[PDB]
């Protein structure tokens, strides 16, 4: 997983 | 008539979808419907700096922290933000902030926060070289 992505 | 999670949903698709204006505008319209919501403006955060709008991404971490104080992700892409400004020492302590919360709630980012922490200390030794 990436923290550049959207929850 | 859409929902607010709905209208996050629609956001995230137009995300996936690499539509990053028409997310940012999504994320706007769930803002609308519920502004208690920190990640609708995490996300539309994430949006402005997909668009090389860290201003306007700013303000939405600004936003996401007087909601959720704890939020790795407003303090990661604030740090992000910072760094387009060549704010370097902010920036820096925002990631390691971004860091020690994301330790402290367990959560997995793989090597993205120590890699933007190695990103950020490299600019700011740049910017003594470039400078002498």
């Amino acid at each position: 997983p990436t923290i550049e992505e959207v929850d | 008539s859409p929902s607010a999670q709905e209208l996050k949903e629609q956001g995230n698709r137009l995300f996936v979808g690499r539509k990053y204006p028409e997310a940012a505008a999504c994320y706007g319209r769930a803002i609308t419907r519920n502004p208690l919501v920190a990640v609708y403006y995490t996300n539309r955060a994430l949006c402005y700096l997909k668009m090389q709008q860290p201003e306007q991404a700013l303000a939405d971490c600004r936003r996401a922290l007087e909601l959720d104080g704890q939020s790795v992700k407003a303090h990661f892409f604030l740090g992000q933000c910072q760094l387009e400004m060549e704010s370097y020492d902010e920036a820096i302590a925002n990631l390691q902030r971004a860091y020690s919360l994301a330790k402290e709630q367990r959560l997995n980012f793989g090597d993205d926060i120590p890699s933007a922490l190695r990103i950020a200390k490299k600019k700011r030794w740049n910017s003594i070289e470039e400078r002498r």
